[PDB]
RNA sequence: AAAUAAGAAAUUA
């Protein structure tokens, strides 16, 4: 992780994360019932950067 | 820091003056501004009502800009000054060099060698010292130049 | 949904009284379409600035046999009243015709023109338990 | 602390903005600390050259 | 207030210099800019929510 | 989820009865319009009561000094063009600048619906008593 | 803010009541904006491909 | 000057006003003292503003004069403070040298309005600056008048002490504070350090933070002081048994 | 503990079970292997808890801080955002003298009756023990031009604007 | 039986700062005070660069929050110098109680650092206890957003 | 004992163990004994009371 | 809640369960314990006075 | 007074029952003090309650003291008796707030909220510009413009 | 443990001397 | 693309579908660098190009780096050739400043209004003549005031034309 | 609602009226506080306000309030016996008439 | 709470045997789960 | 409709 200790060295990069709100329910009736039933979840996707400076050009 | 409301609360229930609460569009709130945003009277919802009036969204970006204006305004009453273009030549010492434009790069202090620290943005230039400049076809001063304080006379606050 | 009035009654659910996001329901049924103003008369369901010009609808495009209905956004023109001419449009139970015209119509949408929920009702579109429920709501005599 | 060092002796000017630096001397180290929030970029190290 | 903008041509000023507006029409040239004429100079607003 | 009931088909002579009555909505809406027309504009032209709320300040002074003596020798003849209307009086008293910030601030005006009155209003029962047959949104006397 | 010269112009209003009793409208359908639009809402909220929101053009 | 009916009062005080101050500049003998309250204020602009001159010239109708004062509000340049005709008087016998009979001590006044870069609205009910200035604009004095300038800070310990002492015990004195309530407030040491850090010793503070002391939730001196009295007090019940 | 007491990194939270699981199969590595050998409290380094790592950092930054080195670099490039607008301002430049009652008090603590008045670092707080004062207690001083923070509000949001707007200009390829 | 846990001081060996954190609503407040030693006996809090009056926009009853750690250590406040820094959600108003208890716990463990030994009666007056309390999580089942069912009719 | 894991290290401390030592101490009975709790003590560095 | 009656308040899980001991009450005001200590100490002493 | 309109009453037990929130924000209770202290009056009663609500607050995340049962019932007698005893301290300020804050209305030329009474100026309640055109309680009908309580000079 | 102030809710705030009230000051009321 | 739009009909236009997001082309340079004698022996870009330079391209230079991201083209060879020619535009633009000080930016001074030591001085303009008017205009309202019980400044000295 | 604006008008009809030295608005301000801010009285046990009878009806029912107001209206200040109001009351803590109070001074002098 | 432990019935600190599966289990996240996190240094 | 960063306290199977 530290650009001393290493080369190439690495970068975190934050995350990407999307969240996905929808019903649950399949009711034709009640918008209510509907609402009573939401759900969470999450899409995810996770990231690293590897850094190389280099001197000259190969 | 400043403790005045910036968000329009939100649609609840018919809120009615009281002890403690208000009507949501009551003549008090955003100083008046809320005639804006009121269907007088009880709406008969069916038929009646306009609809951007109880939308959040809108609402509050209308809210957003009159914040907006205020602050704006505020701001522009604060201002004893207009910007001046004056030739390069004639300016004084401290901005002879280079000032990069606003948001640019990190603000910037006038002059950290003679010990002021302080933005070269927000420096203010008296009219009087700026004289000879900016009116040099007048011949005789239009502005009587300022008379200065001595912090070395014997006064009122030295105990003398 | 209860009733089928087209083919979407199949389709379609209703979800009881849903919330639908600011100015997008699904379908645009434009009740207030005719919705007398005075004062806004020019400004009210027209166009937001008097130089924008006709809509397409008032044009003939392309090579045409004939129309049944104009568009209902199509707004009324001074030829409209003089050349004495069919103007029909779709509304419902099946067209509206301008008949008896006038220059008070001029400048304005035939949306306009044309009152979407008519005070009108057919006792024989509706069920006897519809019949009751519009009894009730004081429109129907009974 | 101890270690003997080759270090590029630095040269101070007003004239120079960044730095300046001139050939490696003989030097030896007298504190250098590891701890990044002791030493931030670009580390340093604490170091007395043995001419002067 | 409301006012006359107003620009005072170098040739015309007791020491030359580069007028701002000058310098605003060569940018307007390079990187080819739309100058709203209508632009209301009442109406500077930041948005305060984000800035 | 039950199966869509059939409606019922439209009827007979229903399309008749829906043309005239479309028909002559539009052409009641003709008269129904001229006339709001009328009624918007004898409203625009004809005098209002004053606008402002006299039970605050700078209003309340006794109508010998301050604000009224402003208003009767520098402003009376633009208040009158005017006709009182509530919008072109507050920005007549903007632009006059010798109250200046006030207006807004301390100053307090009746409400939209009371402020339209006609002049010489005298009861508040008046609000009600302006004519429902006419589409001026309340700008019609 | 630049202006063009020879243009009659008005300057921020700094008084209050100036603000209040001008002609300024309020926002009232809905509204757009000349990038974000390609979004749709801000609960639909479109994402070609799922880069970190932190993510930097090099 | 003053006594008449309006709207004669409004004419005769102009007159009154402009031949005072003539008369109190051509006194040469007889000490006279000028005592103003906010100087700051009359070195700038009022708050008035030159009326639109569409207002000086008559009219037809507002349809076409090319008048647009029925239309939109302008700001017009504000009355400089030195065109109020008493300010003239005043200014006049500061301008004019020989005028040696004349002093005037006066003061500045800060008490505009909060402003820190953004402004919401001011809630009307909690609002502390209602009666505030709408001012925001810096003033030196220095550069601003033709008088020495004073500094004055807030109070130093010494003051402040006097002075809470004062408003604490005086006020009590005259019935005007806890009362027969005394052991629900802490003591005068506790009150008079912790109004201090409250105030930061301006005196405006002082006064503030003094009635507020009122609602003081945390303050726990007296709780554990009497606690202490009631176990002694038993101790000395079981000693005596 | 529902799950061994373990680093969390070595957890992941599963997918389609409610549970985590170990991203190595069941091998564990104690909470010693993640720090150094002896780490007090296991922590990268024993001086500081994270907070304090980061604001002694900023602080040392920001004394050798030299706005010419800037240039070319991005966020990286602007000085430590408290202290630097805090020199930005200039009523802080001033910094009061200690108080009249103050300089008084402790004179005739001193002269007077014949002790000192301690420093509260100095004050020596266990009952049980007597430990080394430690070497800044009476020395450090007092300007409010250095510390506590105060700052302009104008200069403030100036600062911010301009530390996100600049995050990337920044030259990579230097000499 | 361990009392209370006495620990060695953390401070900073040149500039004499020591750093704790305050918590309240888990998201919502996040402070990190900066304490440091006034030799000078003026001493001042202040908060994102200002003062804490301001801040706190006069309040007694948030600021008296701020000066508890001091009394219950039996210390002069006007002996130390502190900034706070707000990490959490920015607004343009603080002044709240909830807000004050957050400070006051930042404050607390900037002095604990600072001064170990005063960590034992902090500690037993609960200023270092952190309480953890949230706002429900918003969701759309509610009317308000928040705790409200909606309206239940008998078929 | 030795702190394992960070909650143990929140109940740790040297100047506390100087609290279970002096208790170890007040234990026994004879200063043969006693010398090498006391040995151990000082040698582990454990502050003193 | 629906059509049915509400439950009893000890129902409910406690409304301060996420509040520690510590917190409910506070306990401050322990600068002056020391003070009263020693006020009672030296009193003690005087008692002893009277008494012999 | 800005806040002008016609207004809904609530018992005073309910508004006292607010607590911190309302009743007892130490915002208000001060400006309360500082009109009492303003006219030269002392302000016991709102002492009584802070007194009384400082404690409340204090002690609000306890539990009560354990009940041991008695067939006497002395206890819980004595405990209501206190707490009735405090509602009516209370009681006694809500009035005096009321009672003074109208008087002062009175003697600054404001006009309350509508159907207020003003003692010495509006015996039934005051109104003006009421969204329902008689007085509400007396079925009156309203003047245009709204009535005035106070003579014109300002 | 050692010198609690005090644990529970509903304590006495506030003391007086004071005689006592008449037996149903309240009217019973609509 | 490795993974899953690799290998099929679909990898063709996901590929340029990339490529075409990724357009942006930055192109960037140290002022510094640009500070160097030009084959002239002038001086390349100096402090007054420098000014010209920062106010010509705005918000395009932070840090004392000039940045340029062009994006206009859907492919990175068409975009360093865009980029490069608005920087050598730019710079071209920018070097008028060594043409004379005619191009050389202006500097915006805030500068005060008038002080108030400046403003006291506006109650004495015209003084002598302003009191020789008032003791005539204090005839006309002596005159006035046995006519009318109230003297508006309109009878006075106050012009307001009628008609 | 009392405002802060309130409070400063107040402040500034207060002060006029000390310098024209009308002291009879000041007598009616202290005449109502003594007569309304006596100490109440510790109630007798078995005294409580009356609650609402629970089995009555449903506990989301309107009665509830409805009792709740047409209790506190028929108890109206005028009807507290708690609180000792009257000529015949005693009131150690305050002064009785005009003639005690500070701006009478000069009577007070021997 | 107790109104509400037949539903709660997973979510303590539970040593599980089977664990559950989202098939079988709507909403809840999982034993180890903390929800109000207190600060610990 | 609610005892969940709010502030409510005494009639189990
Ligand atoms: N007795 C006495 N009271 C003082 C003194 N200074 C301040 N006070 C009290 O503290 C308050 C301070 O308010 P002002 O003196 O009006 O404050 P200011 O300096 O005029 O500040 P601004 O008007 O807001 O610019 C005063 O109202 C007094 O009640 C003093 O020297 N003697």
């Amino acid at each position: 992780y530290d650009p001393h200790t290493s080369w190439p060295h690495v970068e975190k990069l934050e995350p990407w994360v999307r969240m996905a709100e929808f019903w649950t329910s399949s009711s034709d009736t009640s918008f209510t019932e509907l609402e009573m039933s939401t759900a969470h979840y999450e899409f995810r996707k996770f990231f690293r950067v590897i850094i190389c400076k280099l001197p000259f050009q190969s | 820091v400043s403790t005045g409301e910036f968000d329009h609360p939100p649609f609840q229930f018919r809120q009615r003056h009281t002890f403690n609460t208000t009507p949501l569009h009551d003549a008090n709130r955003f100083g008046g501004r809320t005639a804006y945003l009121r269907e007088i009277g009880p709406v008969n919802i069916k038929k009646q009502g306009r609809r951007f009036k109880k939308d959040p969204r809108t609402v509050q970006f209308n809210v957003d800009v009159w914040c907006a204006q205020q602050t704006l305004r505020k701001r522009w009453k604060q201002r004893d000054w207009e910007v001046i273009e004056i030739p390069f030549r004639l300016v004084p010492r401290e901005q002879q060099r280079v000032i990069p434009e606003l948001y640019t790069d990190i603000p910037q202090m006038t002059d950290p060698a003679r010990n002021d620290f302080s933005n070269i943005r927000n420096k203010v230039y008296d009219r009087e010292e700026l004289q000879g400049v900016l009116f040099p076809a007048a011949g005789a001063m239009l502005y009587p130049p300022l008379q200065r304080v001595d912090k070395q006379a014997m006064t009122l606050d030295k105990y003398l | 949904l209860k009733i089928a009035k087209s083919a979407f009654g199949f389709y379609l659910a209703r979800r009881g009284q849903r919330k639908y996001p600011f100015l997008r329901r699904p379908h645009i049924k434009n009740t207030h379409s005719m919705n007398p103003s005075a004062p806004y008369f020019w400004s009210f369901m027209t166009a937001k600035s008097q130089m924008a010009f006709l809509p397409e609808e008032n044009y003939i495009t392309g090579d045409w046999t004939g129309k049944f209905f104009v568009s209902k956004r199509q707004v009324y023109t001074l030829q409209h009243a003089t050349s004495g001419a069919k103007v029909r449009v779709k509304s419902f139970p099946s067209i509206f015709e301008f008949n008896s015209p006038s220059r008070w119509n001029i400048g304005k949408e035939m949306n306009t023109l044309t009152k979407p929920r008519m005070d009108l009702i057919d006792e024989q579109m509706l069920t006897k338990k519809q019949r009751l429920d519009y009894v009730r709501a004081g429109l129907l005599p009974k | 602390e101890g270690l003997p060092v080759r270090a590029r002796r630095p040269i101070f000017s007003s004239s120079a903005e960044q730095r300046i630096a001139g050939g490696p001397q003989r030097a030896v180290i007298i504190q250098y600390h590891h701890q990044p929030f002791f030493n931030p970029e670009p580390r340093l190290v604490k170091v007395a050259f043995q001419c002067d | 207030g409301v006012h006359r903008v107003g620009y005072t041509h170098p040739s015309t000023l007791p020491v030359p210099c580069a007028q701002r507006w000058d310098l605003r029409l060569a940018r307007a040239r390079i990187f080819q800019e739309y100058i709203e004429e209508k632009a209301p100079g009442a109406w500077q607003l930041e948005d305060e929510r984000s800035m | 989820w039950a199966k869509p009931k059939k409606r019922p088909k439209v009827g007979q002579g229903f399309h008749e009865k829906a043309q005239k009555w479309r028909e002559e909505y539009l052409l009641d809406r003709h008269r129904a319009l001229a006339d709001s027309l009328r009624a918007y504009v004898e409203f625009s032209t004809s005098k209002r009561v004053e606008p402002w709320d006299a039970r605050f300040k700078p209003f309340d002074r006794i109508e010998k000094d301050g604000v009224y003596v402003l208003m009767r020798y520098m402003m009376e003849e633009k208040l009158q063009l005017c006709n009182y209307h509530h919008r072109p009086v507050k920005r007549l008293f903007c632009n006059i600048g010798l109250m200046g910030p006030q207006i807004t601030t301390k100053a307090r005006w009746k409400p939209y619906r009371f402020a339209t009155n006609p002049a010489g209003t005298s009861k508040a029962e008046r609000m009600y008593q302006r004519d429902k047959t006419v589409y001026t949104h309340g700008h019609n006397d | 803010m630049q202006q063009i010269p020879g243009k009659v112009d008005q300057t921020p209003f700094e008084e209050d009541q100036t603000w209040l009793l001008h002609s300024i409208p309020v926002q009232q359908l809905e509204m757009h904006h000349h990038e974000k639009d390609l979004q749709d809402l801000p609960f639909i909220n479109h994402e070609q491909f799922p880069r970190s929101l932190e993510w930097n053009a090099p | 000057g003053h006594r008449a009916v309006a709207p004669a009062s409004i004419d005769r005080q102009s007159v009154c006003v402009k031949f005072l101050m003539d008369e109190l500049s051509e006194e040469k003998k007889l000490p006279v003292v000028i005592v103003v309250d906010g100087w700051n204020l009359f070195s700038h602009e009022t708050h008035f503003r030159y009326p639109h001159p569409d207002f000086l010239r008559g009219l037809a109708s507002f349809n076409e004069s090319s008048t647009d004062i029925d239309l939109y509000p302008q700001e017009l340049p504000r009355i400089p403070a030195s065109r109020l005709s008493f300010v003239r008087g005043l200014n006049k016998m500061i301008l004019s040298g020989d005028d040696p009979n004349k002093f005037f001590i006066t003061c500045t006044t800060r008490d505009f309005k909060p402003f820190d870069g953004i402004s919401g609205f001011p809630n009307v009910e909690t609002d502390r600056f209602a009666n505030s200035l709408d001012e925001y604009a810096p003033y030196d004095p220095e550069k601003d008048s033709h008088f020495h300038p004073i500094q004055i800070g807030n109070f130093d310990e010494y003051e402040y002490r006097s002075f809470l002492r004062f408003l604490i015990n005086s006020g009590e004195l005259a019935g005007l504070g806890w009362g027969p309530l005394w052991h629900a407030s802490s003591d005068f040491e506790r009150k008079l350090y912790k109004i201090g850090f409250l105030s930061g010793r301006n005196p405006q503070g002082v006064v503030d933070h003094y009635h507020q002391e009122l609602v003081w939730r945390y303050d726990y001196q007296r709780t554990r002081q009497k606690q202490y009295l009631l176990k002694r007090r038993m101790e000395g019940m079981s000693r005596g048994a | 503990l529902v799950r061994p007491d373990v680093p969390e990194d070595q957890y992941v939270d599963s997918w389609y079970i409610c549970t985590s699981m170990t991203h190595h199969m069941g091998d564990y590595r104690p909470w010693s292997a993640s720090a150094p050998p002896n780490a007090f409290r296991f922590r990268p380094f024993n001086e500081f808890d994270a907070k304090g790592r980061e604001y002694v950092q900023y602080m040392r930054e920001f004394a050798r801080f030299d706005p010419r080195k800037s240039r070319g670099n991005g966020q990286k490039g602007f000085p430590f955002r408290d202290a630097y607008l805090t020199k930005m301002n200039e009523a802080n430049q001033k910094t009061p003298p200690p108080t009249l009652e103050t300089i008084m008090d402790r004179a005739v603590r001193e002269h007077h009756q014949h002790a000192r008045i301690l420093s509260p670092l100095e004050v020596q707080r266990d009952v049980g023990r007597l430990e080394p004062i430690p070497s800044y207690a009476g020395k450090i001083n007092a300007d409010r031009s250095v510390f506590p923070f105060q700052w302009k509000t104008e200069d403030w949001y100036e600062y911010e604007v301009a530390k996100v707007r600049n995050r990337r200009f920044v030259f990579e390829n230097t000499e | 039986q361990i009392g209370v846990r006495i620990d060695e001081a953390e401070v900073d060996p040149e500039t004499g700062i020591a750093v704790g954190r305050g918590c309240a609503d888990g998201e919502k407040y996040h402070f990190t005070a900066l304490l440091r030693e006034n030799r000078d006996h003026n001493g001042i809090i202040t908060v994102m660069g200002k003062p804490l009056s301001l801040v706190l926009d006069n309040k007694a009853w948030l600021m008296e929050m701020v000066l508890m750690p001091f009394d219950e250590a039996n210390l002069d406040y006007r002996d130390f110098d502190a900034h706070i820094v707000s990490e959490g959600h920015a607004m343009p108003s603080i002044a709240n109680e909830i807000a004050a208890f957050a400070l006051r716990m930042a404050v607390a463990n900037a002095l604990v650092k600072l001064i170990p030994l005063t960590r034992i009666p902090l500690k037993k007056s609960g200023l270092l206890s952190v309480d953890r309390r949230r706002e429900r999580g918003q969701f759309p089942g509610y009317l308000d957003g928040k705790k409200v069912k909606r309206r239940f009719a008998k078929r | 004992l030795e702190p394992c894991t960070p909650r143990e290290w929140l109940q740790f401390s040297h100047r506390n163990l100087a609290y279970a030592y002096n208790g170890a101490l007040r234990a026994c009975h004879s200063l043969p004994s006693m010398l090498l709790l006391y040995k151990e003590m000082k040698q582990r560095g454990v502050k003193v009371d | 809640r629906r059509g049915k009656p509400r439950p009893r308040a000890g129902m409910f899980p406690d409304k301060y369960r996420r509040v520690p001991m510590l917190l409910k009450p506070q306990q401050g005001g322990q600068q002056y314990f020391n003070h009263f200590l020693i006020r009672s100490t030296n009193d003690r002493l005087t008692q002893q006075d009277v008494d012999n | 007074n800005t806040f002008l309109t016609s207004s809904v009453a609530t018992p005073p037990i309910s508004v006292i029952r607010t607590g911190p929130k309302w009743w007892a924000d130490p915002e208000r209770m001060v400006r309360q003090k500082l009109m009492y202290f303003t006219l030269g009056v002392d302000q016991l009663p709102l002492r009584r309650t802070a007194v009384i609500q400082r404690d409340l607050q204090r002690f609000h995340m306890c539990k009560p003291p354990p009940r041991v049962g008695d067939s006497t019932g002395y206890k819980r007698s004595r405990a209501a008796q206190l707490n009735t005893w405090y509602r009516r301290i209370q009681y006694q300020e809500y009035h005096m707030q009321h009672l003074f804050t109208r008087h002062v209305w009175g003697l600054l030329r404001v006009y309350p909220g509508n159907t207020t009474k003003i003692q010495g100026k509006a015996d039934d309640g005051y109104v003006g510009y009421d969204s329902v055109p008689f007085h509400r309680y007396n079925r009156a009908p309203l003047p245009f413009p709204a009535r005035e309580l106070y003579e014109r000079r300002k | 443990e050692n010198q609690p102030i005090s644990l529970h809710r509903n304590n006495i705030s506030y003391m007086e001397d004071v005689g006592r009230s008449v037996k149903n000051p309240t009217v019973p009321g609509l | 693309d490795n993974l899953q739009y690799k290998r099929y009909d679909w990898q063709g236009w996901y590929q340029r579908m990339l490529d075409v997001h990724n357009r942006n082309v930055s192109l960037r340079c140290r002022i510094c660098d640009l500070q160097r004698l030009d084959g002239n022996g002038v001086q390349f870009v100096d402090m007054q190009t420098e000014r010209r330079l920062r106010i010509l391209a705005q918000h395009r230079v932070g840090m004392g780096v000039l940045k340029l991201d062009a994006d206009k083209y859907e492919d990175q060879a068409d975009n360093v050739t865009f980029g490069t020619t608005k920087l050598s535009e730019l710079l071209a633009d920018a070097r008028k400043a060594q043409l004379g000080e005619e191009y050389w930016p202006s500097v915006e001074l805030k500068v005060r209004k008038p002080s108030g030591q400046s403003k006291a001085h506006y109650s004495l303009i015209d003084n002598e003549r302003i009191e020789k008017r008032s003791r005539e205009l204090y005839e006309k309202y002596r005159d006035a005031k046995k006519r009318s019980l109230f003297v508006t400044p309109m009878e006075t000295w106050l012009e307001v034309k009628g008609m | 609602r009392l405002t802060y604006d309130h409070l400063d008008q107040l402040q500034q009809w207060t002060m006029r009226a000390t310098l024209d030295g009308r002291t009879e608005e000041f007598n009616r301000i202290r005449d109502l506080h003594r007569e309304w801010s006596q100490h109440p009285l510790m109630p007798v046990l078995g005294d409580v306000e009356p609650k609402f009878p629970l089995n009555l009806f449903k506990q989301n029912h309107r009665a509830k309030k409805r009792f709740l107001v047409r209790w506190h209206k028929a108890n109206t200040p005028a009807n507290w016996l708690w609180m000792p109001r009257g000529p015949t009351v005693v009131t150690p803590l305050h002064r009785t008439n005009p003639t005690q109070y500070p701006e009478n001074w000069k009577q007070m002098v021997q | 709470g107790h109104v509400m432990t037949p539903h709660t019935t997973l979510h303590g600190r539970r040593i599980f045997w089977i664990p559950p599966t989202w098939n079988r289990a709507g909403r809840f996240l999982g034993p180890h789960v903390t929800l109000y996190p207190g600060m610990t240094p």
